[PDB]
């Protein structure tokens, strides 16, 4: 389904962190959430924000070898007349 | 059993794109009007006839705010940046620079010689008039700045956000003395002390008004029925007549509570988009609503009660 940002990939990792990356969409972000934990798991998801301007980021404090769900919300922003939101966020899963 | 009687009397047309917010002057005597068409608006709040097209930013703007002698006005734009008006002349006195992001909301302190401003850089910062000059800026948020808005003598500012947080400032220091949360934390879209200072009214975006004490961290009323999941609407509270609560709605209704007994006593029907805005006049019991893009106008509404 439609999603943004597109093309979320990890691009390098280790036992203990994730590189993601995706696809700057043409439409400029006011910022980026990037919600992760263990997949499936009860445990609450960690999360911290991302410039709009930038398309990269690094997941640390890990740990290894269980499945992550890495999730990245798209907001855009602007004046009173529109509303403050996300688009379709896109999911993957990593094991570490 | 007693219930008011608002009805319309004006339809405000002339700005082109959609109406971000609406105030009335102090001295009741003008209404400004901030629009997405990068203009501001002043008209008569007794017969609604148009004055002045006030002019400057470069984008949008999504509040504007009175000075105590209705003689200034401030205006928070999507340019990053504030700006003073002289509302005789119309022109730019001081330019505010410093919030690196969307300004959204804006404020005069009681004694006019304070601005404060919340923006989507997740900060408030205290302005000083005369010279322009950021004086403090607080890093309130860890989400953009919904509404702030200063006590009866200006010693304290509230403020809002969509973390779900309502903070209390003392404006001399700049410190933080109370947090208001909610377990559930539902993004606050609009704070605001009441006229005596005493309370606190905050929307969340789970379509609900609660009226805060703010002494002590408690709840008093609730206030529902209306549609409010996604825009950062104005609340007042209507002490010149009866004593309710007026809020814009996404249902394009406004609604008029009564802030005792908690119940809807009127729907104010005729606009076409989302009420985002409403304004209660200091001395008569007029009430002011404006609303979006496929509603480019203001509308009047006076009643008897």
């Amino acid at each position: 389904v439609s999603s943004v940002p597109t093309k979320l990939e990890v691009v390098a990792a280790t036992p203990t962190s994730l590189l993601i990356s995706w696809d700057a969409p043409a439409v400029t972000v006011v910022h980026y959430v990037i919600t992760y934990g263990e997949t499936g798991g009860n445990s609450p998801v960690q999360k911290f924000k991302v410039p709009g301007s930038k398309s990269t980021a690094t997941i640390s404090g890990l740990k290894p070898g269980v499945d992550y769900t890495i999730t990245v919300y798209a907001y855009q922003g602007g004046g009173r007349w529109h509303p403050y939101g996300y688009y379709s966020p896109i999911s993957i899963n990593y094991r570490t | 059993t007693v219930k008011p009687n608002y009805a319309l009397k004006f339809t405000l047309a002339g700005h082109t794109k959609a109406v971000s917010s609406v105030k009335f002057s102090p001295n009741g005597e003008w209404l400004a009007s901030s629009s997405a068409d990068k203009l501001i608006k002043i008209w008569g709040a007794y017969d609604g006839k148009f004055e002045k097209t006030i002019s400057g930013h470069k984008l949008g703007i999504s509040d504007v705010a009175w000075s105590s002698d209705s003689n200034l006005l401030v205006s928070a734009s999507d340019d990053k940046t504030l700006k003073i008006w002289d509302v005789s002349s119309g022109k730019c006195l001081k330019t505010l620079k410093g919030h690196s992001n969307y300004v959204f909301c804006c404020n005069f302190n009681p004694q006019s010689n304070l601005i404060v401003s919340g923006s989507f850089d997740e900060s408030v910062r205290i302005w000083d008039v005369k010279t322009g000059k950021c004086l403090k800026t607080l890093p309130a948020h860890s989400d953009p700045v919904s509404a702030v808005h200063f006590n009866r003598d200006g010693s304290l500012i509230v403020s809002s956000s969509y973390d779900g947080l309502c903070r209390i400032w003392d404006t001399a220091s700049g410190q933080c003395l109370k947090t208001l949360i909610d377990d559930d934390n539902p993004p606050v879209s609009f704070v605001k002390f009441s006229p005596n200072g005493k309370y606190i009214l905050a929307a969340t975006l789970d379509n609900t008004l609660k009226l805060w004490d703010y002494s002590k961290g408690k709840c008093l009323k609730t206030y529902t029925g209306h549609k409010n999941e996604k825009y950062c609407i104005f609340a007042n509270f209507s002490v010149t007549g009866g004593k309710w609560i007026v809020s814009g709605s996404e249902d394009n209704l406004v609604y008029i509570w009564n802030l005792q007994t908690k119940e809807i006593v009127q729907k104010l029907q005729g606009h076409t988009d989302v009420v985002i805005s409403t304004a209660c006049h200091p001395t008569e019991n007029i009430i002011a609503s404006a609303a979006l893009e496929n509603d480019k106008t203001i509308k009047l509404w006076k009643s008897d009660c």
